[PDB]
């Protein structure tokens, strides 16, 4: 939020952008949280097709 | 009978023959039968000298396939 003109806040968008060290930081943080994802091998190989035709329509 | 087979043998043995070497072998009195020989059996020979000579994307949606049936 900022403020401005009466003057009330502004409303602003945000991201999360990591900087070179908060990259290798969270990074290594992160390591073990990542997901098993149990379904099953038809269930992956659909949804990686999914994502190659999603990076085609980019 | 006999000859072939040495042939088909050699064919395997080793590349390269003289061909004073194959009338050794083949029991030639003659050396223009050699290449009679060589040529009935397409052997190429230079001047005395004898020679006788699927991604793997798919192979993983194929091993996929075999189990999933």
């Amino acid at each position: 939020y900022v403020a401005i003109e009466e003057k009330t806040f502004l409303h602003l968008p945000c991201t999360i952008e990591a900087e070179e060290a908060e990259e290798i930081g969270v990074e290594h943080l992160l390591r073990d949280v990542r997901d098993q994802a149990a379904g099953g091998l038809s269930i992956r190989l659909t949804n990686q097709l999914k994502s190659l035709k999603g990076l085609q329509s980019k | 009978a006999i000859r072939d087979e040495i042939a088909k043998n050699t064919e395997l043995s080793y590349d390269f023959l003289p061909l004073s070497n194959i009338k050794a072998l083949l029991f030639f009195n003659n050396e223009k039968e050699t290449e009679k020989f060589a040529l009935e059996r397409n052997w190429p020979i230079v001047n005395s000298k004898v020679y006788f000579n699927t991604n793997i994307i798919e192979k993983a949606m194929d091993y996929a396939i075999s189990i999933e049936n």
